[PDB]
């Protein structure tokens, strides 16, 4: 620490008001809110003539008369006022831009298109080529990451994505402590293998525009954010982490009581399904930051899990009290309407909530699950689609299709949704085995065993292994490895005996064949043994049983 | 002309007058049903002739100028179709058949397409 | 004066119909080997 924390202070206020001034609200409040967890310099290139229509661009875009600002800077060669207008010219398009499909689940009204953009990315282009400095060397300044950032993300409007990263890392070589920009650099990934690559990049690839940054800031492993970076990559998909614990302990010494890494880190524990640490971890941010609103919902998620409904309505009726258009405060209403099996009127909700941002955290997908209830089958389908769109990262966009699929006739198209979630995440055990039983309508025998032989690996607890132990001896049975049938169906009776004999349904099946088997094989003395073990289940069972006990014994 | 040719099954004098065309309407016409039409013109040819690398390029830049197009979707999916990168031609056969309804070749395709994911066992 | 729009042509149905046809035949062959 030391001059470490106190160079950071000096600089972060930099990225909180600046940010602020040319109206990019989200990367500033991430900033300033930076300021107080943790434990007025001045300067802009402008004249008197021009220094006039910031002013004006700026409180026209306040009063959020976005179209009008367009207009009145019609005409500016300012390096970076430009940005400003084009900036109000963006977002003019995009509240209109709704696709129809799309707006008919937005909305359930049921009732130039895109060509702006591309002239607005020809401008931007047009501008920076015939700009006096371009981006190499120590030349370039603040105001040109943001043209490039904003360049970057209309490049990700029309899915360039290749084009996109380039153009996001060239804006932050440029200029650091922008939170913003890293956030859409994460939609950019979309896949694992690359995230290294990404990260080699920055390794050894990137570099930092010292002029603009402060000391000990060029340097990528003393910044303090790139562990930020770090920590959200890793989150958002596991994969195989670098650092990631060395490196999340410096970063919780500084920052002190800073609600967002504690929100992150309890965060951690829900994508590790540790329920009762998590709502300990949720518990304290709310006491210290009641009229934070931010990721509240995942605290819903958990309390909808655990079903402390008398919990979550207090909840719901807090959270609702101090603001009730966020779209977190709709979230966790509709969270709510499904604990009390009012999966017809989560749906309002959730499509208020929708409305607010159309590109959220996993609400798309809560969306669709309450349709499933509704036996609808096909409004959640579709749904699940624009999950995927939007975030193509989502494993529960991924999995509610290949499962909505799985009712639906054919399981055809399932396959392949679920093979993609698997290299998502192919932790999960519920997947593997998902992903088989749809496999088995293939015919491909051989590569189910492959895939149901990962799921009881997967699975940890031996007793949820019973069943699919079954699963095992029946895709056997179609092939010429009647042993084989025997050797894991006596496996799933070795669990019986772990799983203190609860002497099940699927064991009962499992019993009587082994007897018929060893009948076939002239072993009565054996099949005899397993002849009274079928004990409990249904009479035919029973009968059949005591049939096999019958022959065993006439044959000794 | 170009257009022509390709009709008379030439395939070749097409592909020269297209190219000459497109020479001379470099530095014009980014946009607006004539870049388009002549680039997606020629990566048809050479799809055509078998030539399906640049074609893959060449429907790559068109896709990139322009992504809300049923065609080129569809087109660029047949071409990984004629190779073997099913990951990520099925994919796009979702997208065209997204932009447009019925694009009943492309449902066949797609269909096929399914049939080989079956056959196949990639790890 | 207007121009219309010059002529373009997509994939026919022949030979979509062709490949299909391809395909299935080594979609077809190659498991009699395995």
């Amino acid at each position: 620490q030391d001059k470490i924390i106190h160079d950071i202070r000096i600089q972060l206020r930099k990225a909180a008001t600046e940010l602020s001034r040319w109206k990019l609200y989200g990367s500033s409040k991430w900033a300033a809110e930076a300021l107080a967890g943790l434990a007025p310099q001045n300067g802009f290139g402008l004249s008197e003539t021009e220094y006039d229509l910031y002013l004006l661009g700026s409180t026209l875009f306040d009063a959020k008369e976005f179209d009008r600002c367009v207009f009145f800077l019609k005409d500016v060669t300012n390096p970076y006022l430009k940005f400003l207008k084009l900036y109000s010219k963006f977002l003019s398009w995009d509240k209109k831009s709704q696709e129809s499909m799309e707006n008919i689940l937005t909305t359930g009204k049921f009732t130039e298109s895109q060509s702006n953009i591309s002239s607005i990315l020809k401008e931007i282009n047009t501008f920076l080529e015939s700009y006096e400095i371009k981006i190499d060397d120590d030349e370039a300044d603040l105001g040109l990451a943001l043209l490039y950032y904003l360049r970057g993300v209309i490049l990700k409007q029309e899915k360039n994505i290749s084009k996109a990263m380039s153009s996001f890392l060239k804006s932050l070589s440029c200029y650091s402590f922008n939170w913003s920009c890293w956030l859409e650099l994460m939609d950019c990934l979309q896949k694992v293998d690359d995230a290294l690559l990404l990260n080699n990049y920055l390794y050894q690839n990137f570099q930092f525009k010292f002029s603009e940054n402060l000391g000990s800031q060029r340097t990528i492993e003393f910044n303090i954010m790139i562990k930020f970076f770090k920590l959200k990559v890793f989150e958002e998909l596991n994969g195989q982490l670098e650092d990631y614990f060395e490196d999340l302990e410096f970063l919780l010494q500084v920052f002190p009581n800073f609600t967002f890494l504690k929100a992150y880190n309890a965060t951690i524990s829900y994508n590790n399904l540790d329920y009762v640490t998590a709502e300990s971890r949720f518990d304290d941010i709310v006491k210290q930051d009641p009229y934070r609103l931010n990721d509240l919902e995942t605290y819903s998620n958990i309390l909808y899990v655990m079903q402390k409904n008398s919990k979550l309505a207090y909840l719901a009726q807090f959270v609702s009290q101090i603001d009730r258009f966020r779209p977190e405060t709709c979230c966790i209403i509709a969270n709510y309407y499904s604990a009390r099996q009012e999966h017809e009127k989560s749906i309002m909700y959730f499509r208020r909530a929708l409305t607010l941002d159309k590109k959220t955290t996993n609400a798309w997908t809560l969306m669709g699950h309450e349709f499933v209830e509704l036996s609808n089958s096909h409004a959640a389908i579709e749904c699940y689609r624009r999950a995927v769109d939007i975030c193509p990262r989502d494993f529960k966009a991924w999995f509610g299709l290949g499962q909505a699929y799985a009712l639906l006739d054919m399981h055809l198209y399932s396959l392949y949704y679920f093979q993609k979630a698997c290299t998502l995440k192919p932790w999960d055990r519920r997947i593997w085995q998902v992903l088989g039983e749809c496999y088995s309508k293939t015919g491909n025998k051989v590569e189910a065993i492959k895939c149901y032989k990962r799921s009881i690996k997967a699975s940890q607890t031996v007793d949820q292994n019973t069943s699919i132990y079954y699963r095992l001896a029946q895709l056997y049975e179609e092939l010429e490895d009647l042993q084989e049938c025997k050797k894991f169906m006596m496996k799933c009776v070795d669990v019986e005996e772990l799983l203190e004999g609860i002497v099940t349904d699927e064991t009962v099946k499992a019993r009587l064949w082994l007897a018929i088997f060893e009948i076939k094989a002239g072993n009565y003395q054996l099949a005899y043994d397993y002849a009274m073990g079928v004990s409990s289940g249904t009479s035919q069972e029973i009968e059949e049983a005591r049939m096999l006990a019958r022959e065993c014994r006439r044959h000794m | 002309m170009g257009v022509m040719y390709f009709k008379k099954n030439e395939f070749v004098k097409a592909k020269k007058y297209l190219k000459k065309a497109l020479e001379v309407v470099k530095d014009l016409d980014p946009s607006s049903r004539t870049t388009i039409s002549i680039q997606l013109n020629l990566g048809h040819t050479y799809r055509k002739l078998n030539e399906n690398e640049i074609a893959i390029k060449c429907f790559r830049c068109v896709l990139e100028k322009n992504d809300k197009n049923s065609e080129i979707h569809c087109s660029l999916g047949y071409l990984y179709l004629k190779t073997k990168k099913l990951q990520k031609a099925i994919d796009h056969l979702h997208k065209s058949l997204y932009l447009k309804p019925n694009n009943s070749s492309a449902t066949a395709l797609l269909k096929n397409a399914l049939e080989l994911n079956v056959t196949l066992s990639l790890d | 004066m207007i121009r219309r729009a010059p002529t373009t042509l997509q994939l026919s149905h022949d030979d979509v119909t062709s490949l299909i046809d391809d395909l299935n035949e080594q979609k077809l062959k190659q498991q009699l080997n395995i």
